[PDB]
């Protein structure tokens, strides 16, 4: 939806350690520098581009299971 | 999807689930089969039951399809090994791993959730006369599972 | 000296008076100071990128009226 436009990203850089999520647990893939981070209202954070999907057909965090609008 | 798959095929070999095997029978990946020790300390101490996993194509955004081909006396598996698990269903979430399931199958052996049952016969003897209930899943794991 | 804007938390609304020259710890402060937010709760983040704590709002190039994301970090999600 619109919704998924509305929430923060970030490009993931390695060196600043403002944040524990070192994983995309949608692909199981450790965060690599520049990638596109999108955050959720929850703190829960993952690769944009992975989370977007899941978030077409749903609309909790993968992780904690909370809403996101 | 495929490239998620074979991640989760490495966290299995480097965290085994408990008495637990799985993986692809063949070439394609997509489907695999599983093996699981009846839990210790439950009715089916010592069996084997074997299940088919299935993984959608756009696994994991649609959960896998689990179910045992081994037959088994359990309130939330019917004669046609469909497991009536809430991770599989409506609780699904691409952080969940094959291990994390294969862990809820192997705990829900052990603690059947008879409150919302897959088979209301054997949920009756559960909540009743459990003495019954172990009995026959004893004699079941027995009989078709080892 | 400037007008900035931090609408988020899906309560969205706040406005900042601020000077370019502040640092991202000192918004961090005054968000503290406008609303009840301990500042180490706080995560902000601007057009793609984390705001440092020691960088500052002309560092980062945040123009009049650049309206910001907050987020909340919980003491154990
Ligand atoms: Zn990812
Ligand atoms: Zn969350």
């Amino acid at each position: 939806k619109a919704d998924i436009e509305q929430l923060p990203s970030y490009r993931f850089n390695p060196n600043n350690h403002q944040s524990e999520q070192t994983l995309c647990v949608v692909c199981m893939c450790d965060f690599e520098s520049r990638q596109l981070l999108r955050v959720l209202p929850c703190n829960h954070e993952f690769h944009a581009k992975c989370v977007d999907k899941w978030l077409k057909a749903n609309r909790t965090c993968p992780i904690c299971y909370a809403d996101a609008s | 999807a495929l490239k998620r798959i074979h991640k989760e095929l490495n966290d299995l070999a480097r965290d085994p689930p408990a008495q637990c095997r799985a993986g692809p029978v063949g070439d394609d990946m997509f489907h695999w089969q599983a093996t699981i020790m009846g839990p210790n300390d439950s009715p089916y101490q010592g069996g084997v039951f074997f299940l088919t996993i299935h993984f959608p194509t756009d696994y994991p955004f649609k959960p896998p399809k689990v179910a045992f081909t081994t037959r088994i006396y359990h309130p939330n598996i019917n004669s046609n090994g469909s497991i009536k698990l809430d991770i599989l269903r409506s609780q699904w979430s691409p952080a969940l791993t094959i291990s994390k399931v294969l862990l809820s199958i192997c705990s829900l052996l052990c603690d059947p959730n008879p409150d919302d049952p897959l088979v209301p016969e054997i949920a009756r003897i559960y909540k009743t006369d459990r003495e019954k209930y172990n009995r026959i899943a004893r004699e079941w794991t027995q009989k078709y599972a080892m | 000296s400037m007008q900035i804007f931090v609408k988020t938390l899906t309560g969205k609304t706040i406005t900042l008076e601020v000077e370019p020259s502040d640092t991202i710890e000192n918004v961090k402060a005054k968000i503290q100071d406008k609303e009840g937010i301990p500042p180490d709760q706080q995560r902000l983040i601007f057009a793609g990128k984390q705001l440092e704590d020691g960088r500052t709002l002309s560092d980062y190039n945040i123009q009049k009226e650049s309206t910001l994301h907050l987020v909340l970090r919980l003491r154990g999600g």
